[PDB]
């Protein structure tokens, strides 16, 4: 298939929106980088992917 | 769905739930079956193990969190039954309260 | 959990009036 | 808890009721017992567990 030619969205479509667990741990900053103590740090949701599953510290 | 954690809605319509017993996952890799019923597609991969067919399962560690609700606004682990109750864990990266 | 149950009901290994 | 609205989607046979070895005809259950040693016929039969 493409993604150019005929037919475009409209204004329809009610979405409910579910329990939803909440989510905190919030800090940003456009010369930070996430630093809660490192500036990848592992734990659910924002930002951008994870890959390391670090664990408690000495 | 594909790239990048957290959530996004959806909810479901119409009627019928009884006796009812658990849900049971893991998370598998899309491998040797294209689809039952059907033979030489270009949907056929691999010829390893197939962990669907088989016991076999070896990505049922890469799991987070697995909130589990109804309706819309009840949550099935609720009544405070566990000590983060609107979600059951599975593993916790950095771990503070020492759960 | 897991389902599937199914259940089953002197010397001289047999003797019965098992009849309709 | 279990409460009056629950009979149409009831109607459960071999997921809930009497036991496996009381749904039968009495005779079948002696059969049964004399002969379960050379020949099993305790599997065909599914026991309701509530």
């Amino acid at each position: 298939m493409s993604g150019s030619g005929s037919f475009e969205g409209g204004v329809f479509s009610p979405y409910l929106t579910g329990r939803l667990p909440s989510w905190a741990g919030v800090r940003q900053n456009v010369m930070g980088s996430t630093v809660d103590g490192r500036p990848v740090q592992p734990a659910n949701s924002s930002t951008l992917t994870y890959a390391t599953l670090s664990s408690s510290s000495v | 769905i594909p790239a990048n954690a957290t959530n996004v809605p959806i909810s479901i319509p119409s009627r019928n739930w009884a006796a009812f017993r658990g849900w049971s996952f893991t998370r598998l890799k899309t491998k040797e079956t294209p689809s039952l019923g059907s033979g030489f597609d270009p949907y056929f991969v691999y010829s390893g193990s197939i962990p669907y067919l088989d016991g076999t399962f070896y990505l049922n560690h890469t799991f987070k969190k697995v909130s589990i609700t109804f309706d819309s606004s009840v949550s099935w682990p609720g009544n405070d039954r566990l000590l983060t109750p609107n979600e059951f864990e599975i593993k916790r990266t950095v771990d503070g309260e020492g759960y | 959990d897991i389902n599937f149950s199914s259940l089953a009901p002197f010397m001289g290994t047999w003797s019965d009036i098992g009849t309709s | 808890m279990a409460t009056p609205s629950m009979l149409p989607q009831w109607a459960y046979m071999h997921i809930a009721g009497q036991d496996a070895s009381e749904y039968l005809s009495p005779g079948l259950v002696q059969f049964a017992r004399a002969t379960d040693t050379y020949f099993s016929l305790g599997n065909k039969f599914r026991n309701p567990t509530v």
